């Protein structure tokens, strides 16, 4: 049971109505192992991301859903100012179903010093998953076993 | 008993008093800045 | 399906002869803009089905005002039998556009009750003593909604009862709790820091009391300026549990 | 801090209501008050207390 | 006490002892919790951010 789901990425001036192919994500169920694989930007894109970031603009992630359409918006100019440092996390329920997705940067910071072009040739992310999780209930035998002693 | 200068039980009496008849009040703030360690010291009946 | 608002005096009684005239389809949602203009009034503006913004008291500087904001409000809306939680936001002048999205399946969970922050609500301590003399700051997020689901099919044993806590400001769920014995009618508070929320356990006839609290750690952030846009950190969640022999209604 | 105990019991003398009781409790209402440590409930439905 | 100049010297011991004592003194006020030197009580002034770009929302639909 492996399933794979598209992962698409948004560049525009201000507004937000293109979105193209990324990468591949696999995403197995039964062992909970999340997989990435993504190709690597042209010089045009880098550029254009480059000049996005100087405009303060959004970085919307499209995930669609076997449907259902997530979406994802994040600050792109902490992404430049800092180092490529993507972070994306599955929200599924107690069944096979999807909530949503969100993308987090560690820095998370608005200096904006530079960006070299070194810098961005590598996608630096990582995919994990957040199961729901179980609340405790009432300790009372522990209680009535330290009343009795 | 020791004498010693006796006007200390005096002013401790009427203080005592003074904070039994008084048991939840708010004088007066000071404007220096304090530090919490004093704070059993000064209110002495508020919550 | 019409709406209509009304401009009264809560004093006298006589209404004033300002009124805006409502048309297209009925206004969907609205808040209240903090900010002030005109002589020392506030702003309150509307959401239609066509997604768009309509502004009460129409004024020059107010349209200003809003203009120099254009990215700073944000808008989520919830649904039921759609069970869709999608959002969006203003941009430039006046003009709807979606920011984070998020679906949930009917037919597994439904919604029931939506609460969040009080606007007048100010906090006087910010951090907590512990044990030696060390302080503990604690995590205050103005903008946080809390939505409570439950399950759709009515067991014995089968129930499902669960609180997701997401950002209104940026989709992203802090924590997400869950229970497996729990069904009835549910109450949910939220407070500064902490969420109060009451439920019924079919295995055992009692009635569970669970409180929930968010804390940081030992350092500070910024601690200048929140925004949900910055601090990539998740807090930690305080979870017990309580007797209380009654309905709670 | 106290120890942990799952018992809680309703005191009759942290009762609000003395003698006036509402029927049917839909909501109550709570309005902070100007000097510091008083706020106005008024609890709605039925009838009508504060 | 200036009689010879060997006691000039005592003298300075004298105040050393005064020293030492302040020192004392001051060790037991730090003990004691008077001196606030710590985090908490600078909490106890540190006044509440500022919020921006606030949002808003419902259930109505
Ligand atoms: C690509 O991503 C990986 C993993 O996300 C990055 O590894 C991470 O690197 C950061 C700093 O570069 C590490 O932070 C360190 O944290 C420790 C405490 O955990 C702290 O003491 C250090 O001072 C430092 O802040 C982090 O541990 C490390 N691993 C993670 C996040 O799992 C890698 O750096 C990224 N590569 C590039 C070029 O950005
Ligand atoms: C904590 O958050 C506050 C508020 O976001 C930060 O203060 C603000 O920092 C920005 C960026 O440094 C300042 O912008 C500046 O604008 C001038 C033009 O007005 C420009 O020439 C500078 O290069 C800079 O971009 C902004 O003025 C400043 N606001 C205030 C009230 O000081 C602060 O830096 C944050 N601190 C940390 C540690 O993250
Ligand atoms: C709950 O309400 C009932 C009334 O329905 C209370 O009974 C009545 O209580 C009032 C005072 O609250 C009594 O009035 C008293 O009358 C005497 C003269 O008869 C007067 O000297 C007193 O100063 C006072 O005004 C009234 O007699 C009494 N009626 C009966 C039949 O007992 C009841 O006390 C209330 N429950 C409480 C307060 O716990």
């Amino acid at each position: 049971g492996t399933v794979g789901l598209l992962l698409e990425h948004s560049f525009e001036i201000d507004d937000s109505a293109n979105f193209r192919k990324r990468g591949s994500l696999l995403w197995n169920q039964q062992d909970g192992t999340l997989s990435l694989s993504q190709r690597q930007l042209s010089e045009e894109e880098r550029g254009r991301l480059r000049d996005v970031a100087a405009l303060n603009g959004l970085y919307r992630v499209r995930i669609p859903r076997r449907g259902g359409y997530v979406s994802s918006f994040v600050p792109a100019c902490s992404l430049v100012e800092s180092h490529l440092s993507d972070q994306l996390t599955l929200h599924v329920d107690v069944a096979g179903n999807v909530v949503g997705v969100s993308v987090v940067t560690h820095p998370g910071g608005c200096r904006g010093h530079e960006v070299e072009d070194v810098d961005l040739e590598l996608f630096n992310t990582s995919v994990q998953l957040q199961p729901p999780t179980t609340a405790p209930g009432p300790e009372t035998a522990a209680f009535i076993e330290r009343l009795e002693m | 008993m020791k004498g010693n200068v006796t006007n200390v039980l005096p002013m401790i009496l009427i203080g005592g008093w003074i904070n039994m008849t008084f048991s939840g009040f708010v004088t007066t703030k000071v404007p220096f800045p304090l530090t919490l360690r004093f704070k059993p010291m000064l209110q002495q009946g508020i919550e | 399906g019409m709406s209509s608002l009304y401009v009264f005096n809560p004093i006298f009684g006589k209404w004033s002869q300002v009124a805006p005239p409502v048309l297209k389809r009925p206004i969907l949602q609205s808040l209240l803009l903090p900010v002030m203009d005109q002589d020392y009034a506030k702003v309150l503006l509307l959401i239609d089905d066509e997604y768009k913004v309509t502004a009460f008291p129409a004024t020059r500087n107010v349209l200003r005002q809003l203009h120099e904001l254009a990215p700073s409000i944000f808008f989520y809306l919830v649904d039921a039998e759609q069970g869709r939680l999608c959002g969006y936001r203003l941009r430039k002048d006046l003009t709807t556009e979606l920011s984070w999205e998020l679906t949930i399946p009917p037919e597994v969970q439904r919604i029931v009750k939506v609460k969040g922050k009080r606007s007048s609500e100010h906090v006087h301590s910010q951090g907590r003593v512990m044990g030696d003399r060390s302080v503990l700051y604690k995590s205050l997020n103005p903008n946080l909604l809390a939505v409570v689901t439950e399950s759709t099919d009515a067991h014995h044993e089968r129930t499902f009862i669960g609180i997701f806590l997401i950002d209104g400001v940026t989709g992203r769920i802090i924590h997400s709790s869950v229970q497996k014995k729990a069904k009835g009618p549910v109450h949910i508070v939220h407070s500064e820091n902490w969420v109060v929320y009451q439920y019924w356990n079919t295995k055992a006839r009692r009635n569970e009391f669970t409180v929930l609290e968010l804390y940081e750690g030992t350092e500070q952030y910024n601690a200048t300026a929140f925004s949900s846009l910055d601090r990539p950190q998740l807090p930690q969640v305080l979870q017990q549990s309580y007797i209380f022999p009654s309905s709670i209604s | 801090l106290i120890p942990y105990s799952p018992d809680v019991q309703i005191h009759a003398e942290r009762f609000i209501n003395y003698n006036q009781t509402v029927s049917r409790m839909r909501g109550i209402y709570t309005a902070p008050s100007g000097l510091e440590s008083t706020c106005l409930v008024v609890a709605y439905g039925l009838d009508i207390y504060q | 006490l200036e009689s010879s100049s060997q006691k000039f010297l005592q003298g300075l011991v004298y105040l050393i002892g005064n020293l030492m004592g302040l020192a004392l003194a001051v060790y037991k006020c730090q003990s004691m919790g008077l001196l606030p030197t710590h985090a908490s009580d600078w909490l106890a002034f540190i006044e509440p951010p500022e919020r921006m770009e606030f949002s808003g929302g419902g259930l109505l639909l």
